[PDB]
């Protein structure tokens, strides 16, 4: 080879996925989250490595060491902010990648999905663990509701949750293998980042008419680099305002009174991202049939693939798949909502409600909808 | 940019503000014999007098 | 049931995305906290060290530190002792322990303030509408003995007397000690307690800003620059024919 | 490694200028804007419905929560 | 305390040797101990800091 | 696309392209099972590190506890520590004959496996290193000094350096939480750059023990190597389980049984087994500076051997004047073990620094030297 | 000035790689411990639990952890009080800090003795060796006021009286207690009090290396099963005419 | 990572193999294996041994020197009174 970007076995790689790489000329906005993604990751890590220098994984001990950061360390106070911030921003920037494939049927590349949804998976329980550290109120609550889920599970539950605490509750032990798994987890999702886009290359990027880019391709350099910079400080613009300018906008101020085992807060109420699960965890007031509900509407991603009738990938000429698609995002706008509110009339009936909806439009409507559209096109 | 970002990390590893408060010990000169050696620990080291 | 007053937004000085905290104002609000609440409210996280170059000079603070004897040990007979405060001493508990605090104060236990305007809904607001919004129950409303009606506190039976009343303690600055004058200070000094970054965190948030603008708007041009290409392309479709 | 086997192309012709020959964001005013407001207008009636209703059950559960909490007279009168 | 053929110090690590003014004699060593900046109650205390 | 699912897919296609069907030299010996022995290592030390630190605490006032809480009161708590502890030494005797394969075999003439591979020895080296330090004992708190003290020898910004690196005015709390997370981290570095190891390796595949090439005579790496190295694998897990089950504290210190006590240093540091011929040749120059120089280039000496080569030949199968040289630089390295377990003190000093001088000679002057002379004893 | 004498190696019924722990003895020096070592002794990892099952039974645990007395609290009004033990309890410590420990002992610190017999070159037999070889110093050597002579301990001077003497205690189960007598059984409770998992460890090596010689066997033959076509594989080289 | 097929350029070379199963996994132990391992240690053994008896001898030498230098000299007290 004349070129070492092409022949050395370490460039060949960056070159053929970060310079030479083949995307389609077309991809919008929407396709920049997957970028945006990798690097709330690597600044996670970053910024969860710097904390991890000062934390201090002891129930005795935990509140005060945070509370050390944030007061004693140079700059503490600031990279603590970055990282609770950029949680938030993390899962703003999934939900809008997932979004982005269920609208332009990004799904059909099953594996890329599929991976995706694992990384989803492993995202929320990173969250979860990491948000139990700092051991507030909230901190050790949410911890409690979340790891006695599994104790639903028939036979096996009880004895479950038992091993996962260490003991007969959340405590210390919890605490400190949370912690392991904190610092763990972050890992195994960029290692499943790479899987994802080495399914992904196998076919290159979709885009927004979902017809094939062969005909229009362009180097991935410098068109989406400078692209993806872009977009990065875009986003990275609400997110320093929201950390510089309202660090607590979004935390439970309960989180900053010391766990205590003997109160629980009279209104436990999950991080923004958790809420509109946790609304349809509550829609079903039978324990198991609630925490399946949860399950359900997670594990239902992996069902996407298989409720695509239109044959058409995207939904771009599909208006009445469109609609459906805003009305869902809605519906999960009003499950955040009555996720943050507590179980009373109006509240439990409308949570019912979105929750039923929700599963129907994806159950039936969706693929229903897009039936009925393949015959208005005469096909 | 990155040259505060860089320093802002790069110093969250260096000496904190509970650390960088240092104080001064009083020993009284009447607990040691002519010839005697006394160790005082005394920020982090040992202090000899 | 669960009927809740929610306290109003007062305009503090500090509330301005660039608006830095009044120091003067948090001083005196130490003043009170020191004076005042300090008889039965820890503050487990603030040393006297923080208070240089803040609210007090060196001086200062030392001779503040000086005022309290704190225990240390053991010395040479395994013994503990008391000695005069240091600038690297936090300030004193009232109290050993929440048994000791509660066993003092009718089974209520007064909570540390350290972080107490972050681990209240309304923050200063809250802190200061319930200092200054005590009164008598509403008819058919009966307190039980101890507690004092409060509209402002969940419940609206708090375990905590009117803490401060007009003159109960005089500002060595010369300002008219009335109630709401403390609250708001004290207030003051608690949002500094609970988040001592403040306006450090506001000075750059001012840079981030303007970085942030500046930035955002070159990379905007590049991009533009580099995608012209693509915008402005033309093409033809001329088959031989 | 995908250039140049990607797919079977004919007889179309392209024409592109350098960028430094030409305007990063050229005609805003009769083409950009002109167009931004199209694409608004050909999804304001796709989008935004299904919001407007999100926001009314909001409103109104609101407002009945609310409501639900105030005391009625009614249990009262004598 | 007390050890190493200059009557001082005795470094058991790789056997630097110290006077009893703690000046660095023999051994690996490369300056002497350090000498803390020691404020002054009259006498019977030392103010060290 | 293909016929078979072990080809077309992506990620199997991986699978089978380094483990199944990857082709391998017919005649390598077991000189080539420590690359599967280091692999295995790794991944046993990441996962009975991971079960260690779900039970661990950083903080000097309970590190020591917490690891006796593991010991006394886990389940197989004591079991897991000794394997860890145990392992990290099984992971050093791989690495040392590893590379002693590497320069025998000529194993170096492939660049960059060989550079990463000292990258990687170096890494596995600060692991080991903060990794140790942990428990908290007397041994590992003064070695943590001595350690982290060399660096204060680089000069200007010496002083600076260590106490950044301590975050403090001494090994204290915030060097203990910052060396656990450094130790929790540095290990999936490890595996990351085995990776990197193997890729470059793969550009040539292996080499064997007759340098020459085996392109004539390759075989599957399945069965062939999958059941010679599984073999391997048990026949050192025997020592490494007798030693960890019926003498575990065979290679510590006793004095890592005693909370560590900034005021009392230990009579006689002395530092694990894998870290005694260096800690002998820094000992060797009675400069600060100099000694620390000399430290570092013990080892990163490696870096110069594959241009130190001068044999038309690649190994030293058919060289039997550089076989002998290699053994004594073996043989050297023992006596640079035993001095760095030893005081400071006649005859040591002097052994320790003849030793110290011919090691850097063998690799520096005779072995190119020799290399020359052989070519022309075989009239090239 | 570099001389030292190292400890001989004594027989003990646990030394062997198969060899078990004898409870009897272990037992027998746990009440040397508690009567006798843990006067000046803190034993901080070992309760009163790990007793049970070992060399006691419950019952004699819990009767065991009663006869002291421990701190516990804070209770109503936020004050320690003292209560009796339970088998969950620690070993209880002789002083409250090391400062106290050497203030009751010349200066001299005595050791917590949960891992002593690893903390130690020579375990046990240094222990063994330590008790029992107290004797006169040499022709030239004199030792200062507070200690004492001892050939085993380094630099010969130790801060320990001795510790042990004939019949200073008897065993309830009636073994002579003879001073050698004492001192093999207190090791061998130390012994286990630094490695209590010692025998479990002992029965699963047995298992280990038996399993491993099989299996090392069984993979010995798979792999010279599959290489056997590489063996005895044969080759010529025909070139034509 | 896939090379069979593509190695060497190989001509008239014939090989014979027999399945595993048709053979003996360790055969001739006494007449080939072990002659063969007696001459694999001779012919190795003057070339490794040597430098390792020498770390030996340096060895016993430095330890008993070390050891020697710790002894007392009694012409050190002849005349001591
Ligand atoms: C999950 C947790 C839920 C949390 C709350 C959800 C957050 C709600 C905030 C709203 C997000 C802003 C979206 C507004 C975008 C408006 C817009 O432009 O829509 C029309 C526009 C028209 O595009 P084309 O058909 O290609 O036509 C171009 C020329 N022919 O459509 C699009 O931009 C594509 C849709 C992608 C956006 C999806 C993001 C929504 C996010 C929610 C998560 C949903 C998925 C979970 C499913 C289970
Ligand atoms: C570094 C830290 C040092 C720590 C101590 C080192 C450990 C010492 C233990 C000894 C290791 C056992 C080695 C004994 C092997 C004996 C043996 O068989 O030698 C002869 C034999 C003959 O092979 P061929 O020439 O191919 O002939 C075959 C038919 N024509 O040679 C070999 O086995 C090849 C040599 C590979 C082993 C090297 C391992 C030595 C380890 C030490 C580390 C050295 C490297 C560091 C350099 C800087
Ligand atoms: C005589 C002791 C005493 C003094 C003096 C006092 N407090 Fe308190 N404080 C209490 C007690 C007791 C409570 C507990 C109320 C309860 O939970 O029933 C309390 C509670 C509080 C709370 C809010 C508790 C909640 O749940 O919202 C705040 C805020 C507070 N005090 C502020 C102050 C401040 C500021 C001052 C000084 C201006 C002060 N207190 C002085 C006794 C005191
Ligand atoms: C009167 C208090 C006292 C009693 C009783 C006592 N010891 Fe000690 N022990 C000490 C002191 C003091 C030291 C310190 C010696 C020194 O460092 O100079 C010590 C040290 C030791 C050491 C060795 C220290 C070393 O550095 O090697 C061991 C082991 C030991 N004792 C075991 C025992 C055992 C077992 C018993 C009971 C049979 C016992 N002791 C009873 C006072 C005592
Ligand atoms: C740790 C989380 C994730 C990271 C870092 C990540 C990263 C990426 C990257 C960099 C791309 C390429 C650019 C783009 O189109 O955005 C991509 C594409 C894609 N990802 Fe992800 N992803 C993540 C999560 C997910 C999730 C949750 C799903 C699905 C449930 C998913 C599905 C896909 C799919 C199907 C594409 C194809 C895009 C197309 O249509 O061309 N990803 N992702
Ligand atoms: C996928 C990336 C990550 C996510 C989504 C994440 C999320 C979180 C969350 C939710 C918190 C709680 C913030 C709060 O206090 O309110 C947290 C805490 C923490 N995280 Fe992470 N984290 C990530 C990666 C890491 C990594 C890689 C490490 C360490 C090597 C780490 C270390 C910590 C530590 C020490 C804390 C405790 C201090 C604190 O609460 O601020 N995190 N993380
Ligand atoms: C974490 C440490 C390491 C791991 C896991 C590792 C792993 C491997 C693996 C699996 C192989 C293939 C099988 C073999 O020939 O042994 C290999 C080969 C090799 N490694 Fe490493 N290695 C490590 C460290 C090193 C070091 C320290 C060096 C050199 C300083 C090195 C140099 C090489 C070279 C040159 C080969 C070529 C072997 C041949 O001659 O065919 N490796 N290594
Ligand atoms: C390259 C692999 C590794 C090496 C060479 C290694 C080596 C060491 C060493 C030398 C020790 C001290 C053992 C002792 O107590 O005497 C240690 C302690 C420790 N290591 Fe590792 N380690 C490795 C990987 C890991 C990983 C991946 C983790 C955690 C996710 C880990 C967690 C621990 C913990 C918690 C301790 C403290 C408990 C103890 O000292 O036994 N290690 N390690
Ligand atoms: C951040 C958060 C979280 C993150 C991801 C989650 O998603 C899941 C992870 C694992 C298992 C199930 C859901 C759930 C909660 O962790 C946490 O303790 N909370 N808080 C909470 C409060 C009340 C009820 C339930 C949870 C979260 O929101
Ligand atoms: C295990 C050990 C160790 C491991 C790897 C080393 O290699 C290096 C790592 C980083 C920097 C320099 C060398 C050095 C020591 O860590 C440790 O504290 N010690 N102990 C020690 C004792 C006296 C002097 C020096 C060290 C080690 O042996
Ligand atoms: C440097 C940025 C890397 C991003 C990860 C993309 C995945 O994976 C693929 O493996 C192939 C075989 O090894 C390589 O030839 C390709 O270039 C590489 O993308
Ligand atoms: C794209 C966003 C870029 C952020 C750049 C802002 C740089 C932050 O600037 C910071 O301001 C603080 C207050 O004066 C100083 O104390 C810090 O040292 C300085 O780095
Ligand atoms: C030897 C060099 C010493 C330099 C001292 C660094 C002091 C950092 O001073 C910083 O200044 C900022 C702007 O006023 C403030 O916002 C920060 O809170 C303050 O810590
Ligand atoms: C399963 C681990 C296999 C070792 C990784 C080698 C991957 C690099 O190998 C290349 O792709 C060929
Ligand atoms: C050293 C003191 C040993 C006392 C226990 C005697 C029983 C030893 O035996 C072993 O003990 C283990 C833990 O108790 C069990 O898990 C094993 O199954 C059992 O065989
Ligand atoms: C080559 C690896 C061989 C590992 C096999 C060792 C299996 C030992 O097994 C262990 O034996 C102990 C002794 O009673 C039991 O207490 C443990 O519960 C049991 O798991």
């Amino acid at each position: 080879a004349p070129n070492i970007r092409k022949s050395h076995p370490l460039l060949k790689m960056i070159n053929n996925s970060l310079i030479d790489l083949p995307a389609p000329s077309n991809i919008s906005a929407w396709w920049n989250f997957g970028s945006l993604l990798a690097v709330c990751l690597m600044t996670q890590i970053l910024t969860g490595l710097l904390l991890a220098m000062h934390y201090t994984a002891d129930t005795s001990l935990a509140f005060s060491s945070v509370a050390h950061t944030c007061r004693n360390v140079q700059y503490g106070w600031l990279i603590r902010n970055l990282h609770a911030n950029g949680a938030s921003f993390f899962f703003i920037c999934i939900f809008l990648h997932i979004g982005r494939g269920l609208y332009y049927g990004s799904y059909l590349y099953k594996e890329t999905w599929n991976t995706g949804v694992i990384l989803l998976l492993t995202l929320m329980a990173t969250a979860f663990v990491g948000y139990v550290l700092p051991w507030g109120q909230m901190s050790f609550w949410g911890a409690t509701v979340i790891t006695n889920l599994f104790s639903a599970i028939p036979y096996i539950g009880h004895t479950l949750v038992e091993w996962a605490w260490g003991g007969f509750s959340v405590d210390n032990p919890t605490l400190t293998r949370f912690f392991a798994l904190h610092f763990l987890l972050p890992f195994a999702i960029a290692g499943i980042t790479i899987i994802h886009l080495t399914f992904l290359h196998e076919s290159g990027s979709n885009n927004p008419l979902g017809i094939s880019s062969d005909s229009d391709k362009i180097p991935f350099h410098p068109y989406y680099s400078f692209k993806d910079i872009l977009g990065l400080t875009l986003m990275l613009t609400p997110f320093l305002t929201l950390a510089l300018f309202s660090p607590n906008l979004l935390g439970d101020p309960e989180n900053f009174t010391p766990a205590n085992p003997l109160v629980t807060p009279p209104h436990i109420k999950p991080e923004w991202y958790f809420l509109f699960a946790y609304a349809i965890l509550r829609s079903i007031p039978n324990k198991l049939g609630g925490v399946l509900a949860l399950a359900a509407s997670v594990l239902i991603l992996f069902l996407i693939p298989f409720l695509h009738k239109s044959k058409q990938r995207t939904m771009t000429f599909r208006p009445l798949s469109q609609t459906l698609f805003w009305l869902l995002v809605a519906n999960l706008l009003i499950l955040t909502w009555i996720g943050s509110q507590p179980v009373e009339h109006p509240f439990i009936i409308i949570g019912q409600m979105a929750s039923l909806s929700y599963f129907t439009i994806l159950l039936i409507l969706f693929p229903t909808i897009g039936t009925l559209e393949n015959k208005m096109l005469n096909y | 940019a990155a040259k505060n970002v860089v320093t802002q990390f790069i110093s969250s590893l260096s000496a904190s503000a509970d650390v960088l408060a240092l104080s001064k010990i009083e020993i009284k000169l009447s607990d040691i014999p002519e010839g005697k050696n006394v160790a005082f620990k005394w920020r982090g080291k040992p202090l000899f007098v | 049931g669960e009927l809740e007053l929610h306290p109003p937004a007062f305009p503090w000085s500090h509330g301005g995305p660039l608006s830095a905290l009044d120091h003067s104002s948090v001083r005196r609000g130490f003043q009170v906290y020191k004076q005042v609440c300090s008889a039965c409210h820890s503050m487990d996280y603030v040393a006297f060290r923080n208070l240089i170059g803040v609210t007090h000079t060196e001086a200062e603070a030392k001779a503040l530190a000086e005022e309290v004897e704190v225990q240390d040990g053991p010395d040479e007979n395994g013994e503990l002792f008391m000695r005069p405060g240091k600038i690297s001493d936090y300030f004193p508990k009232p109290y050993p322990n929440p048994e000791a605090a509660r066993a003092a104060n009718n089974g209520a236990l007064p909570p540390d303030l350290s972080y107490i305007v972050n681990a209240r809904h309304g923050g200063e607001d809250y802190v200061f509408s319930l200092l200054t919004g005590y009164c008598d129950p509403p008819a058919g409303v009966v307190v039980r003995e101890g507690l004092h009606y409060n509209p402002y506190f969940p419940g609206q039976a708090i375990g905590m007397a009117p803490p401060i009343y007009n003159e109960i303690l005089e500002y060595d600055d010369g300002t008219p000690a009335t109630m709401s004058q403390i609250a708001k200070d004290v207030c003051t000094f608690l949002r500094w307690a609970a988040e001592p970054e403040h306006d450090q965190r506001k000075r750059m948030g001012l840079k981030m800003l303007l970085i942030s603008a500046l930035l955002t708007s070159l990379l905007y041009y590049m991009k533009r620059h580099k995608w012209s290409v693509l915008k402005s392309r033309k093409m033809a479709y001329r088959p031989p024919k | 490694i995908h250039f140049g086997n990607l797919a079977r192309v004919r007889h179309i012709i392209t024409y592109s200028l350098s960028p430094f020959e030409q305007r990063a964001i050229p005609n805003i005013f009769s083409d950009a804007l002109p167009n931004v407001w199209r694409r608004f207008s050909s999804q304001v009636f796709k989008v935004a419905p299904p919001f407007l209703g999100a926001y009314l059950l909001y409103s109104w559960g609101t407002q009945e929560f609310e409501r639900l909490k105030r005391k009625n007279p009614a249990d009262y009168e004598n | 305390a007390n050890s190493g053929d200059f009557g001082g110090y005795y470094c058991p690590c790789h056997g630097s040797h110290y006077d009893a003014s703690g000046r660095i004699r023999k051994g690996p060593a490369p300056y002497n101990l350090e000498v803390p900046t020691y404020q002054f109650v009259g006498d019977d205390l030392v103010v060290v800091g």
